[PDB]
């Protein structure tokens, strides 16, 4: 009884009482609770190793790799990187990718297509609907798209 | 309270000569500084986590413990305070300008 | 383990150290990356940083940080003196149990 | 003995005593993370004693709060099948 | 092949009629990946000045 | 008592109290609750 | 107040032979139960501030 | 608290950026055009808000 008096008085003096990674939704992140956003707080370190490892591989890959060996990983047209720059990671961006975050773009796009859909021509339209298609793994239909 | 009317701000850091010869032409008088002494740091005050028995054997990789006077004083003595900044590593002075920033 | 080693010539496991770290080369105060690899007494490689990024080639991600500390806390710090209450609790309640006449 | 053709090279003697300087604190550190782990499977200094006749039974708390919490922080990265968006 | 490579690089339309064969090195680099491995806190010594 | 008590205290100190792979879709992917995120890492 | 934190110094409990000397540590349970509400706003956005 | 400090460091931040960087690193950080900002009225940070 008297250890509950202490925390009781001891959490009522300080309002603290005991007891999603992306550009998610609102719903996911608004239903995490207590001790969910303090195990968010130690996936977002994870998150921040990996992409530290990712952008580290991605700008070996700009000098190591031939073009060769990206043309046919890729199959396009190979898009040089100037030498100089590659210290500052200037126009690409790294990060993780959940099926929640692969989700909410596809909604964002879908709601893009919507929202431009007889404004812009259809190039436009036709291009974000072969971004979606990417997204659900068929690259088959982006380029028929 | 209100840092903004503070008229002075002590810090310390833990530099090197290499950190100081990063940017030319600010620091004057680096040769008074001991630079090939091997010697650890022993400032009783600046509290770091580096070991006490911790020290670069090498010349521009020591670790010195440097303080900075962030601060207000009057330079023209007109009576205006113009903001002031100065840095000495042990007794010798080797920065004062106005505020860079 | 340590009693395991390759008989044949170029599979000998060896340990190379790696100092990976800044370092004055041309003498005018501008600290320059550089690499090197030593086994035992003989030094095997010296560069400059070959990646891009021109620095050390590791990521540290702490678990729980510790405030103005480069390397983190884990969860097993504060969990001490749980474990050996509970521990020494169980270890009662089990003596209790089989140190009688059932 | 010269490998390279630097104005001023380090030596392996330079290196090696920068490492051994460096050692101390991280001695300290792995002496931190030696405790951590040893608490996680109840062994070396959380081993309890054994003395004829009692038990020496010790719960694994700290591994058991560890595995329910390495599974939450493992899964966002294995959920996508592109692992990094840029 | 060869008449696109030398049309992207000169730009001449030319076609080719093949002569003969020669007999090149070619640095080929088997193995080109990179290596992300997960190391022992026992084998890596940082700076301890590191604030 | 005193088990509990010390169970509650490190539930308390560390905020972890004890308690659908591939494309699929949103809401068989939420409904993963506490130790099926753990089978998940064996079916993974 | 860093002592209290950790239970350590000035709050170290006495150690004497036969009792306990075991402290749980309330300071640092209310502390972590604050430290992941407070920080995650700043971790929330792919872009920190907003101008 | 937390986030007024963060704020803070902004405005420092882009104060600061104002005058070190030359143009061709922010053309080619934005890819945009370059916009000058009069370096007098600097300190006062009359047109921008950072949050």
């Amino acid at each position: 009884v008297m250890s509950q008096m202490q925390n009781q008085e001891a959490e009522a003096l300080t309002g603290v009482k005991a007891f999603a990674y992306g550009d998610v939704a609102a719903g996911i992140r608004g239903a995490l609770d207590a001790a969910s956003k303090r195990e968010m707080a130690i996936l977002r370190r994870l998150a921040k190793g990996m992409a530290d490892i990712g952008t580290k591989i991605c700008a070996m890959n700009a000098v190591f790799l031939s073009e060769t060996e990206v043309v046919r990983i890729t199959n396009e047209e190979y898009v040089t990187i100037n030498r100089e720059d590659l210290k500052g990671n200037f126009d690409i961006e790294v990060d993780i990718n959940t099926a929640e975050v692969d989700n909410q773009k596809s909604q964002d796009l879908g709601f893009m297509v919507q929202t431009i859909g007889n404004t812009v021509d259809q190039q436009v339209t036709l291009k974000l609907v072969a971004r979606i298609a990417e997204l659900k793994r068929m690259p088959e239909l982006a380029h028929e798209l | 309270g209100d840092l903004d009317r503070a008229l002075f701000a002590v810090v310390s850091f833990e530099t090197c000569k290499a950190d100081l010869l990063k940017t030319p032409d600010r620091y004057h008088n680096l040769d008074k500084i001991d630079w090939e002494s091997s010697s650890p740091l022993t400032d009783p005050d600046h509290e770091s986590k580096t070991p006490g028995d911790f020290q670069f054997r090498d010349a521009m990789r020591k670790r010195v413990i440097a303080y900075e006077y962030w601060g207000f004083w009057d330079t023209n003595g007109d009576g205006e305070l113009k903001p002031i900044v100065a840095t000495w590593i042990g007794t010798t002075l080797i920065r004062m300008e106005e505020n860079p920033y | 383990p340590g009693d395991f080693q390759f008989r044949d010539a170029m599979r000998k496991r060896v340990i190379a150290y790696e100092y990976w770290g800044f370092w004055d080369t041309n003498g005018d105060g501008e600290l320059k990356p550089i690499v090197a690899t030593w086994i035992g007494t003989t030094l095997i490689r010296m560069e400059e940083n070959p990646y891009p990024d021109g620095k050390l080639p590791f990521v540290l991600v702490p678990y729980m940080p510790r405030k103005r500390e480069l390397y983190g806390e884990a969860d097993a710090e504060l969990l001490g003196d749980n474990q050996k209450i509970l521990g020494a609790t169980m270890r009662g309640m089990i003596d209790l149990l089989g140190r009688s006449a059932n | 003995d010269k490998l390279t053709n630097w104005k001023k090279e380090p030596s392996i003697q330079t290196l090696k005593a920068d490492l051994e300087a460096g050692k101390p604190a991280h001695d300290a550190i792995m002496k931190e993370i030696q405790k951590w782990n040893d608490l996680m499977k109840a062994e070396g200094s959380a081993k309890p004693p054994k003395v004829k006749g009692r038990s020496q039974v010790q719960p694994k708390l700290v591994r058991r709060q560890a595995e329910w919490r390495y599974a939450p922080l493992s899964e966002p990265f294995l959920s996508s099948p592109k692992l990094f968006k840029l | 092949k060869e008449a696109v490579n030398y049309f992207n690089e000169t730009g001449e339309a030319t076609y080719a009629i093949q002569t003969g064969t020669t007999e090149v090195e070619v640095e080929k680099a088997v193995v080109n990946r990179p290596t992300v491995e997960m190391l022992d806190p026992n084998n890596v010594v940082i700076d301890p000045s590191c604030n």
